[PDB]
């Protein structure tokens, strides 16, 4: 309607899990041996095929290299690693469950090992390097953004680290939603009960659902679809009699040796070539996500995003970032307005012929009274002259209402 | 199963083999192998090389044993410094003074906020 | 054809339509707050305000200068269907693609 | 200069469009009846030749699957469906064209 | 080779319209949804709606 406006009296915390993908596994392919085994007289007519074998070497060690970049530039943005302090109380916050643990040898986080735990090819010349940072250190990079995030605000992201109380981190945090800092400092318990709540429901919501790690266990099954497909192929006839190599060598006169080798080789040859662009084409797919995922780290857990749905559902507070396999999981702290009630409104207050805009806030008014109170919020106030300024009259402007302003 | 020996896996390779003798069944696993790579710095600074044969055991083949492989003409070194030259899992190499030496990377330097 | 099958898209342009005209509901009645959660009522002309005081002008400039203001909105929608309607190479990255 | 500055005394509210591709056509091929037809000697052949076809009809299903995604991610912000006013009237907006 | 290289094409195709929905998906949740400051990425000039 023309003149009714809903205004929440009540909020709730909703702690959303957010995972993409970082890596891939860095995938070696020894040409000669995949595609001649160990025989010599195949080599020499491999050899005269062209520089097809130093390509896919080298697409490969780009790809590898491409994938330590994308999880260096992912998870080491912060310079210094940043500890938790011993004594654990941050104002009725509860962290244990994204806090590393020391009791387990793992160091890592109840959640990370829940996502550790939740989510052969060598014999014929295909390799697999080890990631240049190892689940160690990137959980260690993980705590690192966490106690720095915790302790420093988003302080340390910009500059050094600077001290902060967890409470007046999360005061400014809903002063940059534009609520204010009051309804914090007095819903401090409530609000405490509600994140931790809604931790523990992470972990359950987690551990029941398998689906939502599907984006990584979708990666890993295409890695192994794509080696298993290689190594199938490597026995396929390709119109020749045979696909053992030292069969046909033992087997066959020279020239027709020669013809059926050539055959094999055009077939590997393929092969490869296709295995190699599916990898590249999967390899800029991870690194699109490993950009988005850089992005979502500088900006959800080194600041406070004012992005719709970029940082979760809802206004953005924080996020938590956690270690995975192949991929990092945020955590989205969002302020989500709830127990809407509705309220009869109007543009401004006329005065002794003089309009009255509320510099922050909104009119509002329960039947026989108006009150100013702030957009997302509902906390009534006497309409003063501090918190209302006047710059106009009271002709031009639509649907202004009579009231007394109290000084 | 007593019906012959031509033992396959799920990659169509020649497993396991029973021989004409005893009914022995001999699981065939292929010849240790790996690719090799030069660790070296620019060529100005000097022309002393590492050798890292990749997921190769150092007692196959001064030597040092790391997850990624077998890493050879590297002194290991316990104090970490900032990644240089990428070797494996968590190792580095860098020419630090005469030689290449491999150690752990360091991530950072350890801040603790006074919370 | 010769063995080559397009699959119809899971969506009907019906059901897109129904998002686009609840996506419009929602932006016209409900400001950003249908996005963020619950859809919270609000007059279109204070939901104005609050987009005027995100680019820093005050929403007094918005409450004398109303009227104004909508006529120039009117004039500049109808305006884009003209628009549109002469240039058919606006449309050229879709017609691209197909 | 030092001392000069420049303040505006008017606004325009200008309406662009922009028109962003969102989903292809959605198609799926029969590597049999591409390759072979209806010719059972062929398509023993091709079944002795490798196992391309499954391999090419894994990766266009899984085409297609991503425009369904990519429509679904781009159209269904919302989860409720939300309806306008019967009564058109915004303070003088005309969202009739819209 | 040929059915192998329209899937090749057709692949390389559906990563642009990839890259061009995620655009548009963060269009509707930026601009839409809500208001955005950032410069030019809602229309030219000041966003508004
Ligand atoms: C609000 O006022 C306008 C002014 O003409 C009117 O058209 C509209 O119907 C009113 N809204 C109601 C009565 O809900
Ligand atoms: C807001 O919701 C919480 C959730 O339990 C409740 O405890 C609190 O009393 C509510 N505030 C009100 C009704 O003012
Ligand atoms: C956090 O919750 C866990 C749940 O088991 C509890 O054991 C722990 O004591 C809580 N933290 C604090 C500081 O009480
Ligand atoms: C609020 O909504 C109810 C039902 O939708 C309606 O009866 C009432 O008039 C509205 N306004 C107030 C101030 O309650
Ligand atoms: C409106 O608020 C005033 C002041 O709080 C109160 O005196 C009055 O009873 C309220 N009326 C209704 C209908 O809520
Ligand atoms: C009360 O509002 C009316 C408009 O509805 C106006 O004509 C009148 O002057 C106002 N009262 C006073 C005392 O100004
Ligand atoms: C492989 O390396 C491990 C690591 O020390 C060693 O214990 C083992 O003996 C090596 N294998 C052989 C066959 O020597
Ligand atoms: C600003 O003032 C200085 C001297 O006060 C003068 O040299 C300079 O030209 C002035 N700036 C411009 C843009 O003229
Ligand atoms: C601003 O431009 C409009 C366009 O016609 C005009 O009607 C209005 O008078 C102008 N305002 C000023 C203060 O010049
Ligand atoms: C403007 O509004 C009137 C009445 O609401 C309507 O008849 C007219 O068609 C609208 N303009 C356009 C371009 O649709």
């Amino acid at each position: 309607s023309n003149n009714s406006i809903a205004i929440p009296t009540n909020f709730t915390i909703s702690v959303t899990t957010e995972i993409l993908p970082v890596s891939m596994t860095k995938t070696s392919v020894d040409c000669t041996m995949y595609i001649c085994g160990d025989s010599t007289e195949c080599s020499n007519l491999l050899l005269q095929y062209g520089s097809f074998c130093t390509q896919l070497k080298r697409a490969l060690t780009g790809i590898a290299v491409e994938q330590d970049k994308n999880t260096q530039e992912v998870f080491a943005q912060v310079k210094q690693i940043y500890k938790t302090p011993p004594i654990k109380y941050f104002g009725g916050f509860n962290f244990s469950q994204i806090l590393p643990d020391p009791s387990k040898p793992s160091k890592r986080s109840p959640i990370e090992d829940l996502l550790f735990n939740k989510v052969a090819q060598k014999f014929n010349g295909l390799t697999v390097l080890p990631p240049l940072l190892t689940d160690e250190m990137i959980a260690q990079y993980t705590s690192a953004l966490l106690a720095g995030t915790i302790t420093s605000g988003w302080t340390f992201g910009a500059g050094p680290a600077l001290q902060i109380p967890f409470p007046m981190q999360m005061a400014y945090r809903f002063n940059g939603i534009g609520v204010t800092q009051n309804v914090l400092y007095e819903n401090q318990k409530l609000i405490a009960n509600q994140f931790n709540s809604a931790i523990g429901k992470i972990q359950d919501s987690l551990s029941s659902t398998p689906s939502a790690l599907g984006k990584l266990q979708d990666v890993v099954n295409h890695n192994a679809q794509a080696l298993n497909t290689l190594v199938k192929q490597l026995s396929s006839k390709f119109g020749a009699i045979s696909s053992v190599l030292n069969d046909i060598l033992s087997r066959l006169d020279p020239p027709e040796a020669e013809v059926q080798i050539d055959r094999l080789i055009t077939g590997r040859l393929q092969s490869l070539q296709t295995y190699v662009t599916q990898q590249l084409i999967r390899a800029a797919e991870i690194r699109a996500s490993a950009n988005l995922a850089a992005t979502k780290m500088s900006e959800c857990v080194l600041g406070q995003s004012k992005r719709v749905d970029f940082c979760g559902k809802g206004y953005h507070l924080m996020s938590f970032p956690q270690s995975a396999p192949h991929g990092v999981v945020f955590l989205h702290v969002t302020y989500v307005p709830a127990q809407e009630k509705n309220f009869t409104t109007a543009p401004a207050i006329c005065h002794d012929g003089k309009a009255h805009f509320p510099r922050e806030g909104v009119f509002v008014s329960n039947g026989t009274h108006w009150f100013v109170t702030q957009r997302n919020f509902y906390e009534p106030q006497i309409i003063t002259t501090d918190n209302t300024f006047v710059s106009g009259n009271c002709d031009v402007v639509i649907g202004i209402v009579n009231n007394t302003v109290y000084d | 199963l007593p019906f012959q020996q031509f033992g396959r896996d799920i990659a169509d390779t020649t497993d396991a083999v029973r021989d004409p003798q005893t009914l022995e069944i001999l699981d065939i696993t292929p010849c240790s192998f790996g690719g090799v790579s030069v660790i070296t710095p620019g060529t100005n600074t000097s022309n002393q090389v590492a050798v890292l044969y990749q997921g190769v055991n150092c007692t196959e083949v001064n030597v040092f044993q790391t997850r990624a492989g077998c890493l050879i003409g590297a002194e290991y070194v316990n104090n970490s410094y900032e990644c240089d030259i990428p070797i494996g899992a968590g190792i580095c190499a860098s020419y630090q003074t005469q030689s290449i030496i491999a150690y752990t990377m360091s991530l950072g330097a350890e801040n603790s906020v006074a919370y």
